[PDB]
């Protein structure tokens, strides 16, 4: 009476896996707010984690993160007339510009020390501080610091260095997660305002909407259009989604991300300089983040949606365990009840 | 390196020494071989000392060594030197096969003088045939194309003679006599221009003097150039970013133009340096970037393989024939090797051989279609030829799918041993160590198979499902080198779906196949899914004809078979589609006809959740060269995708009477809801008054750009087409529903909408508060 019992449970095990619903949610956001980076942490907690394999699948496009990020670091030298200090920098920024961006599988000597020897320029240093002015990803920093482990001939990222990676996505892809209970399918799409026309395709049977916000976005100005600032869209792009007829009984959950590098950012640039009416202390860590809160909160036409709203870093996986665990209760109580 | 401009080598251009020789004329000629510059024409100096001239893109393969044709004529054999004293003469022997269609194919046999020329030759020629840019190349070089010819085919006296251009574009007399004296070349003594004034310069304002476009006019006027003569750079960049632009595409990834490029065009396509160095293009020069290289109407990623390899052999369709050794008539036609040969060199993977016993004096098992008065070619030339040709165009896993007849275990064994014999390292005898053969195990990737070779028999007379219903039983020997592919009798869609074993595969006969698409389609798709299905046309097509395969493609069937021999409105597709994906054969199927997890109806009349349909628009302008005849043309333009999408009602009027350089004038063709659009495929054709047939393409609803481009026509079996091209304007854009058009637009920008409409209820307030 072992092997009868033993299929009586797997029969029941197979009974709650199908007998359970999903419910299908949305990350939406502007460009570069931290959305895929959010899926990858959902498929490093609650879906396959990432193998060997897998890791070294990306070990392509950490190298064309340093290319693409150094590429754009040399033409806003002279974009804003900015000399080089050494001069025997100047053959190697000659050789990095003219490399292709797309074909590159290796790493070795002929650029490796060359790319090295850019970072070190103060001219290039005094560059990535003016990043605001044009166009650089912020894994950049990350990356170009340790150039020595990337260089190695048999480098092999870690899951840190896979979420730090520049994809950008494009479309409208749904990757299913299973939390025990419950299956959470949640839908990325693009960001940029090529990608917002297609988002229709997917607002049918929304449960809830995970609307994503980049707080070091207040100095920043959208790649698509040069000459507009990142924060206003967000919440402009918030503004319109909250009135949709199609999300009326469903849930709305505002992540305010990249809560590290508002931290950073807000020691040198001010929030007084950008949004006008900000009556809080300048180079405020706390404060700066609970004005941005508020200000997407009172953009509520529904008096009666309450709006649940978390801090979060996309980066950090144990920020998000902490941060989804609620935001997984805050779903199930407001649906199974 | 990815796809590479087709280089012709040293030896190539200046030629080396050969012999050509022909059967049934007892010809044996000297002849110096060559291969122009730019990779059109190989040609040589006639026994008539007539240049004749062979078009490059229409080699279909190019045979070296033991392979080449051998002659089988006693006198012929001799004196080449057969019955001599040097094994060595195999090592010269070339072979050139040629032809539009793979039934119509004239051989063309050489022989080398020099020890090893003929074996550098044969495969670098063979490279040239078979490019990839080559064939999909721009306007401006087919037209350079038209202009090597008429060079080539000189007279006795090593000139271009008049009637050689009058017969080129024999869409008019009289118009081309004034245009060749506006030029200035005396055409006028003994009917024949010299060579030296005939420069690529001058063939190009002999055109345009020629050929009046009035239609390149008017979209001129169209892009701000009111004040008519030139375009600014401004102009260009803003038309190229408006217009030529696929608006599907990401902005970050796929950037628009900008200022310090659009420069280089100019400067690469604009002849006047009065007007290049004035940063501005002539209308001479528009005409020109029109054709061009960057303006062509597919994008280069849609042509490379660049689709993914790794997911399940089950998640791609397959390029597959149905009785391949047939050449003709299913009845009393005649069979051949040499089919097998020109089958795989197309890009198809899936061939069938119906082998039978053989002969009491021998013990011979051969192949042909079951009693029914045909010719019977033998096993082992056919697996010799298969052997051959498999890996040329594809580097791809290929099937053989075995209709077994053979009724003993004597004949039965002995084409086991052919099989290992034959292709050896090539045919899987056993499974891979990563994915055994159990329950729920799921197929190996195409990547995970390349090169190899998988059987398809066995293991452990019917009025419309052919010889294929009574097929014999399978013996010990065979069924070993069978695995992954297992033909099994087909029951039911749960039945065969719960058993979970996914190497399980059975055959669908068109009929039988047609009633569960209608009476089970979404039980189809999720069979499809995880096994391999494949369908052979019914016995009542008889004359070799073919059904319409997007029917069995909607539902997830990788192997839809198709009869090679006849290239009609199926057959025409079916080239076409595969065409894409580097000529693997190959294509993997859109997101959700492979995911388990989603689920969707092939009819559904109303767009799907996930997906992202699309809406496109094809307006006909004009055309130019479209025939060797002043006659009428006109243009069909159909969609083959799902049946929701499916529509091949549209045509345009029948030109005025020119085929010389007509336009058309003509309200677009509006495919305004594209359910799904990674399946669905555009497909442009240009006929004759009457019916006659002129050239047709195939393109992707999913890859294909819009804007005003040129379209280069190809043959039946897609082959390019030199002269023939029309000119066409497309609009492929994201679907919006009517009823979503301002809510879309909020959300492309939301800055404005925030702005435009808060401003109105805060302007509305002293009114009320
Ligand atoms: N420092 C920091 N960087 C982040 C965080 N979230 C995302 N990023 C980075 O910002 C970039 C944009 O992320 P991605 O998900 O590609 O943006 P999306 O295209 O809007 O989905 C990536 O290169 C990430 O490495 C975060 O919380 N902190
Ligand atoms: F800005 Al994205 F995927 F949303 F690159
Ligand atoms: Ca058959
Ligand atoms: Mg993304």
């Amino acid at each position: 009476a072992r092997r009868i019992n033993d299929e009586i449970e797997r029969q029941l095990r197979r009974d709650k896996r199908d007998a359970r619903r999903e419910l299908k949610l949305l990350l939406l956001g502007t460009g570069e707010s931290g959305k895929s980076t959010f899926i990858k942490q959902m498929r490093i907690i609650h879906g396959s984690g990432y193998s060997d394999e897998d890791k070294r699948g990306f070990t392509k496009l950490v190298y064309q993160n340093i290319f693409t990020a150094m590429q754009a670091m040399i033409r806003a030298m002279d974009t804003l007339k900015i000399p080089y200090k050494y001069e025997h920098n100047k053959a190697h920024a000659q050789l990095v510009r003219e490399v292709d961006v797309e074909k590159v599988s290796a790493f070795e000597n002929p650029y490796v020390d060359a790319i090295k020897s850019l970072w070190n320029d103060p001219g290039i240093q005094e560059c990535y501080d003016r990043r605001r002015e044009y166009q650089l990803s912020d894994s950049t920093k990350y990356y170009l610091n340790d150039l020595d482990r990337v260089a190695d001939p048999s480098y092999l990222p870690t899951q840190q260095d896979v979420l730090r990676v520049r994809v950008p996505t494009t479309g409208i892809i749904e990757y299913p997660f299973d939390l025990q209970s419950v299956i959470f399918r949640m839908v990325d799409v693009g960001g940029q305002r090529s990608e917002r026309r297609k988002w229709i395709h997917c607002f049918e049977n929304v449960t809830s909407i995970m609307f994503l916000v980049a707080l070091s976005e207040y100095d920043q100005v959208l790649v698509e259009s040069d000459n507009e600032n990142r924060m206003e869209e967000s919440k402009a792009l918030f503004r319109t989604i909250i009135t949709y007829p199609w999300f009326q009984n469903s849930s709305v959950i505002l992540f305010l991300n990249k809560k590290d590098l508002l931290e950073e950012k807000i020691m040198y640039s001010h929030l007084v300089d950008y949004f006008p009416e900000y009556d809080g202390p300048q180079r405020d860590a706390q404060a700066a983040r609970e004005f941005i809160l508020k200000m997407f909160v009172d953009l509520n036409p529904d008096s009666d949606k309450i709006i649940y709203s978390h801090f979060t870093c996309a980066t950090d996986t144990e920020n998000i365990r902490f941060v989804f665990a609620a935001v997984k209760d805050t779903i199930l109580q407001l649906n199974l009840k | 390196l990815q796809l590479e401009p087709p280089t012709v080598v040293e030896t190539l251009r200046r030629g080396s020494k050969f012999i050509k020789w022909d059967e049934e004329t007892s010809s044996r000629n000297l002849v110096t071989l060559r291969v122009d510059p730019n990779g059109f024409f190989l040609y040589w100096t006639g026994p008539n000392m007539e240049v004749d001239t062979l078009d490059i893109s229409s080699i279909r393969d190019t045979r070296t060594g033991r392979y080449a044709r051998l002659p089988k004529d006693p006198k012929i054999r001799e004196v080449l030197g057969f019955g001599g004293p040097d094994a060595r003469l195999e090592e010269k022997l070339m072979t050139v096969v040629s032809g539009p269609d793979p039934v119509n194919t004239v051989f063309l046999n050489f022989m080398a003088v020099q020890d090893d020329t003929a074996k550098v030759w044969s495969e670098e020629l063979f490279k040239l045939a078979m490019n990839i840019l080559a064939q999909n190349a721009s306007r401006n070089t087919f037209l350079r194309k038209a202009y090597t010819k008429l060079k080539l085919q000189v007279n006795q006296d090593g000139r271009i003679p008049v009637k050689n251009i009058l017969k080129m574009f024999s869409a008019d007399k009289k118009r081309v006599e004034t245009a060749l004296e506006s030029c200035g070349l005396k055409f006028n003594r003994s009917e024949s221009i010299r060579p030296d004034e005939f420069s690529l310069e001058i063939f190009e304002r002999f055109l345009n003097k020629l050929c009046l476009r009035p239609d390149i006019d008017k979209i001129l006027l169209e892009i701000g150039a009111k004040g008519k003569p030139y375009l600014t750079l401004e102009q260009l960049m803003d038309f190229i970013n408006q217009k030529q632009r696929d608006p599907r595409l990401n902005e970050v990834l796929y950037p628009p133009l900008r200022p310090s490029q659009a420069r280089l065009l100019i400067e690469k396509y604009e002849p006047n340096q009065q007007f290049l160095e004035r940063d501005q293009m002539s209308m001479e020069g528009f005409s020109r970037y029109l054709g061009g290289e960057e303006n062509g109407i597919l994008p280069l990623e849609a042509l490379d393989l660049s689709t993914d390899m790794t997911q399940p052999l089950s998640a791609y369709f397959i390029n597959s024939s149905h009785n391949t050794y047939l050449t003709a008539g299913q009845l009393a036609g005649t069979s051949s090797v040499e089919m097998y040969r020109q089958a795989l060199l197309w890009g198809c993977r899936c061939v069938e051989l119906d082998v039978w016993k053989g002969r009491p004096p021998e013990e011979e098992p051969f192949i042909t279609h079951g009693f029914t008065m045909t010719t019977e070619v033998p096993l082992r030339d056919v697996l010799e030829a298969i052997a051959e040709t498999a890996f040329k165009t594809s580097p791809y896993p290929v099937i053989l799918s075995f209709e077994n007849h053979v009724d003993s275990a004597k004949q039965q064994a002995k084409m086991a041993e052919y099989c290992r014999s034959i292709f050896g390292d090539a045919l899987l005898i056993e499974p891979l160590d990563k994915y055994p053969l159990a329950p729920g195990v799921p197929l190996p990737s195409p990547q995970d198979l390349m090169g190899r070779i998988l059987v398809k028999n066995k293991k452990r007379p019917t009025t419309d499902e052919g010889t294929a219903s009574s097929e014999v039983n399978a013996t010990e020997e065979m069924s070993t080198l069978v695995n992954y592919i297992e033909p099994v009798k087909f029951k039911s869609f749960e039945a065969a779906r719960k058993r979970n074993k996914c190497f399980e595969m059975s055959s669908f006969v068109e009929t039988k196949a047609m009633e569960q698409l209608t009476k089970s389609p979404m039980e189809f798709v999720e069979y499809n899914k995880q096994q391999l299905s494949r369908i052979y046309p019914k016995g009542t097509r008889v004359d070799s004809s073919n059904y319409m395969p997007q029917l069995f493609w909607n539902v997830g069937c990788q192997l839809v078979a198709l009869n090679f021999q006849t290239l009609d409105v199926a057959m025409q597709l079916n080239a076409g589609v595969f065409e894409y994906n580097g000529r693997s054969g190959y294509l993997l199927k859109p997101e959700f006809m492979r995911r388990p997890d989603k689920s969707f109806d092939p009819f559904t009349e109303v767009i799907v959740d996930g997906i992202v349909a699309n809406a496109l628009r094809v307006k006909v302008i004009s055309g130019q060269f479209l025939s060797d005849r002043k006659v009428g043309i006109y243009v069909e333009v159909d969609m083959f995708g799902l049946p929701v999408d499916t529509r091949r009602k549209y045509r345009t009027r029948t030109s005025q009477g020119n085929s010389f350089n007509p336009v058309w004038d003509e309200e677009p063709f509006d495919f305004p809801k594209v359910v799904l659009p990674t399946l669905a495929s555009l497909r442009i054709a240009a006929f004759e008054e009457g019916g006659k047939f002129v050239g047709h393409r195939i393109l992707p609803v999913s890859a294909i750009r819009s804007g005003y481009h040129y379209v280069c026509l190809r043959n039946e079996a897609n082959q390019p087409l030199c002269l023939p091209a029309l000119l066409i304007y497309t609009e492929a854009s994201d679907y919006i529903p009517d009823d979503h058009q301002d809510y879309a637009e909020a959300l492309i920008n939301p800055i404005k909408h925030v702005s435009l409409m808060d401003q109105r209820a805060r302007q509305l307030a002293a009114l009320i508060g």
